[PDB]
């Protein structure tokens, strides 16, 4: 659950 | 994990400036990186993203077209190229190792976009447990850093925020020590102004 | 963009009591993958921000058990169950679900403690400054609580207001106190036309001002 890339 | 920013200083509006960040303590090429700035209003604004490979450079429209994020995975360095600088860009810029979120932040490097001239500070001792101090008067831009005995004196210290008067900043630093310690041992105020590349050491004497 | 609005603006809280900080978004912040990327950061005085919580309720490594996150829809909440003095600072919420990623405006956490009077100290101008032709007189009011305090300058007994410049510190993470410096700036010539210089601090801990003086 790492922040997704834009 | 350590991140060290460099390259901050004073810039004329419309000018350009590139920041660097020294990464250590981890595999630089494995992680995506971001830049976040903090305005003088203490508002936080994300300004740039880049993935672990140096791809997908992404920006908000406030800086898009003017800022350019990049990285040299050989030299463990993250860069932020700025151009056409506005007054709105004046902020502390933080280098970040991103994974879950902004997991690790550098200590920051300050950008100031202003037509004023770089002015270094005049450093004055303040002498009468005993309380001593340092007066750091008339500098621009921000910031300065004050320490006491090169960092040995860490407790008993507080440095007061700088105030802008007549386009110059002034602050003071207080230190309180045992009457035993002073003057029996040297107490020195060390002041550094990076924007002017100045360092001064004022010993506090009676 | 996603607007993040935090409530309250400031939060005084006693040690051991609870603190709650609300974040409201202008829209739902569920990513295309179905997850909400709401993060909470703390900026302690003089430091960079630190990640506390990610994914709404997940503690980042090193964050104690007393920090709790919750929420969905547009309402999200950080709770601190047993406030310690090291927790003071500004708390920021943040959404990483929709670009551009956006922060909240911050909520300052203030520690409630017993009132404390300041330790007053006055310092005359240095000979180094007098050579420049200026003369700043300084007054340190250190380690008091609460934050609000009054300082009055007097030259040869008469109150002096112009040329004064006051500055407060943030709250100290150790003893939860505040300090402030009062600087009266004169010319060298003006300074040497008078002898008695006085700063006197008035704080709610006493109706009697704390007075500090020097001569010449």
């Amino acid at each position: 659950d790492t922040r997704p890339a834009p | 994990v350590k991140l060290v920013e460099s390259g901050g200083g004073l810039v004329a509006p419309g000018g350009s400036l590139k920041l660097s960040c020294a990464a250590s303590g981890f595999t630089f090429s494995s992680y995506p990186m971001s830049w976040v700035r903090q305005t003088p209003e203490k508002r936080l604004e994300w300004v740039a993203y880049i993935n672990n490979g140096g791809g997908n450079p992404y920006y908000p429209d406030t800086v898009k077209g003017r800022f350019t994020i990049s990285r040299d995975n050989a030299k463990n360095t993250l860069y932020l190229q700025m151009s056409s600088l506005k007054s709105e860009d004046t902020a502390i810029y933080y280098c970040i190792r991103q994974y879950y979120g902004f997991d690790y932040w550098g200590q920051g490097t300050t950008l100031t976009v202003s037509s004023a001239k770089t002015t270094p500070p005049s450093v004055y001792p303040l002498a009468p447990m005993v309380t001593l101090g340092c007066l750091v008067k008339g500098y621009f831009p921000e910031p300065v850093t004050v320490t006491w005995n090169s960092g040995s004196l860490s407790s008993g210290v507080h440095t007061f925020p700088a105030v802008l008067q007549s386009d110059l900043y002034t602050l003071s630093s207080s230190v309180t020590v045992p009457s035993s310690t002073w003057p029996s041992e040297t107490v020195t105020c060390n002041v550094a102004h990076p924007a002017s590349s100045t360092k001064v050491d004022k010993k506090i004497v009676p | 963009d996603v607007l993040m609005t935090q409530t309250p603006l400031s939060l005084p809280v006693s040690l051991g009591d609870q603190a709650s900080i609300s974040c409201r978004s202008s829209q739902t912040i569920v990513h295309s993958n179905g997850k909400i990327y709401l993060e909470w950061y703390l900026q302690k005085p003089g430091q960079s921000p630190k990640l506390l919580i990610y994914r709404v309720s997940k503690r980042f490594s090193g964050v104690p058990d007393r920090f709790s996150g919750s929420g969905s829809g547009t309402d999200f909440t950080l709770k601190i169950s047993r406030v310690e003095a090291e927790d003071l600072g500004v708390y920021y919420c943040f959404q990483g679900s929709h670009v551009p990623w956006t922060f909240g405006g911050g909520t300052k956490l203030e520690i409630k403690r017993a009132d404390a009077a300041p330790t007053v100290s006055i310092f005359p101008p240095s000979s180094e400054q007098l050579t420049s032709g200026g003369a700043s007189v300084v007054c340190f009011l250190n380690n008091f609580y609460p934050k609000d305090i009054n300082v009055k300058w007097k030259i040869d007994g008469s109150e002096r207001q112009n040329g004064v410049l006051n500055s407060w510190t943030d709250q100290d993470s150790k003893d939860s106190t505040y300090s402030m410096s009062s600087t009266l700036t004169l010319t060298k010539d003006e300074y040497e036309r008078h002898n008695s210089y006085t700063c006197e601090a008035t704080h709610k801990t006493s109706t009697s001002p704390i007075v500090k003086s020097f001569n010449r």
